Formats: C-alpha cells, structure tokens, sequence
C-alpha cells in the first residue's frame, strides 16, 4: 500500500510540475503520497509553487501537504514562490501557515529572495506577515543589503523600517 | 567572493555567456544562484566521491582536476582550485566547454531542477547590461 502510495507520488511529482490540474486531483483521489520526495528533495507543493500552478498549490494544501517542506538546499515551497514572483501563491502559502522566516542552508528567508528578484508587493505581503528586515544570511546580508547591491531604489526606501 | 545577482550578470555577460549555443543570460545567472548561492569559493562533496567546485560547481571526476577524486578525467584540463577565484573567466571557460558538446546546461543539476521552464530572464531584471 505504502508501495502504491509512493508509487502515485512519482506521478504526482511529474504532474504538480507539469500543471496537469486533473491529473493532480485523480493521483491525490487514488492515495498519492502528498509529500512524495523527488532526488532534489522536492515535494508537488515546491514543484506546483516554483512553477506558478495556483490552483494545483491550493488542492495540494487542503489534501494535507506540508506547507514547510524542505527541499535539500533548505528551501520550502515559500523560498520558491517568493524567487518567481507568484504573488498569489505566496499569499496562499502564507494563509495555510508558511513560515515567513523560514531559512534556507544559506540562511536566507523568502524576503532575502523577493528583494534579490525585486519583487516589490511580495516583500509588501511579507513583511505584512512579519519578515525579519534584520535577518542576515551566512554571508552577512540583510534583505535591505541585498537591494543596495543590486540598486533598486523602490526596495531601499520599502525596507526601511 | 560572493557576487550580487546584477553584479554576477554584468560580469556573465562581459564572459559572452548570453546567447552562449543559445542559451540567455538569465540561465546561468540562474543556475549560478541554485548551484553556489553565487559564491565562487563553494565547494560541495557528491555521492561518488568527487567535489563540485566554484560559482558553477564545476565537477571533480570529470572536468577538473583536484587530485583527490578517484578516476579523474579533467576535461576541462584545469585545476579545481582554478575554479575557486574571484575572477569567474576559468569556471565560465569550463562551462563553455561542457554546454558545447551534449545536452546543455542539463550538465547542473541545479539549472534542471529550478531554472528549465521558468522565467529565466527574471533573473537579468533590474540589471543595468
């Protein structure tokens, strides 16, 4: 059973990424392992995120997916919406309990990545659900260091608070 | 050192690599980002007993040399600790050599898994070029 469980999770990885909305609900249906695991680390939730399926992320999130699944650089499904400017997923993430603080194995957070990406109303919604402004990475850099570097003007005066 | 986003694409983009067997700039900013956080000191043991070095993780067994990985075939014919300057001209000049023969930057295991089929221009974004 655990068998067929981590059998349909393969399927449902393949069809999270591809955006396969029926598919996805037909595998879930059938006892697919929500929080299948691909060789990445990857669950359908970090796959549907990365590629902007909001309707997938939704169905994976009331089926029980983990919302704070780590994939084996440290990012959750957050980190990766936040890097491809899903505002919408974000969103949805945030209201199923994402953790906004959540730090990857180069102790960045969702916003050290929207300010990397200048994501301007993606920082807004995640500072609104209480992103650490102070929070440096491994490398010392704050979210606000960050949009120095790249010289984003919008996000300097956003950041500060 | 470890680069900014816009810093690194200036710099990709100095080395020729947009367009590089047709593959845009925002690809190897991309896979730069996932493979090393952009950090050209990063250095990352594999499975098989080879290291990845570099900003681009350049690999051990097959394209650079360190004299400590078992079977090495240095492609590339350049030391491992090459990879590890500031300067990113040995790392971009490796990488040219593996995207010319085969099946592109399907060679990053971090490129594939986060970078195919997304916006990849998003990362040159923001970047005066």
């Amino acid at each position: 059973h655990h068998h067929h469980g981590s059998d349909l999770g393969k399927k449902l990885l393949e069809a999270a990424r591809a955006g396969q909305d029926d598919e996805v609900r037909i595998l879930i249906a059938n006892g697919a392992d929500v929080n299948a695991n691909d060789e990445y680390g990857s669950t359908p939730l970090h796959l549907a995120a990365l590629m902007g399926h909001l309707e997938i992320v939704e169905v994976l999130l009331k089926y029980g997916a983990d919302v704070n699944a780590v994939d084996h650089a440290g990012h959750t499904p957050l980190h990766l919406a936040a890097i491809q400017g899903h505002l919408e997923i974000v969103e949805v993430l945030l209201k199923y309990g994402a953790d906004v603080n959540a730090v990857d194995h180069h102790g960045q957070t969702p916003l050290h990545l929207a300010a990397e990406m200048g994501h301007l109303e993606i920082v807004e919604v995640l500072l609104k659900y209480g992103a650490d402004v102070n929070a440096q990475d491994k490398f010392g850099k704050t979210a606000f260091d960050i949009s120095i570097d790249n010289g984003n003007e919008d996000l300097a005066e956003i950041l500060q608070k | 050192k470890v680069f900014g986003r816009c810093e690194l694409a200036a710099a990709m983009k100095r080395h020729g690599l947009d367009n590089y067997r047709g593959y845009s700039l925002g690809n190897w900013v991309c896979a730069a980002k996932f493979e090393s956080n952009f950090n050209t000191q990063a250095t990352n043991r594999n499975t098989d007993g080879s290291t990845d070095y570099g900003i681009l993780q350049i690999n051990s067994r097959w394209w650079c040399n360190d004299g400590r990985t078992p079977g090495s075939r240095n492609l590339c014919n350049i030391p491992c600790s090459a990879l590890l300057s500031s300067d990113i001209t040995a790392s971009v000049n490796c990488a040219k050599k593996i995207v010319s023969d085969g099946n592109g930057m399907n060679a990053w295991v971090a490129w594939r898994n986060r970078c195919k089929g997304t916006d990849v221009q998003a990362w040159i974004r923001g970047c005066r070029l």
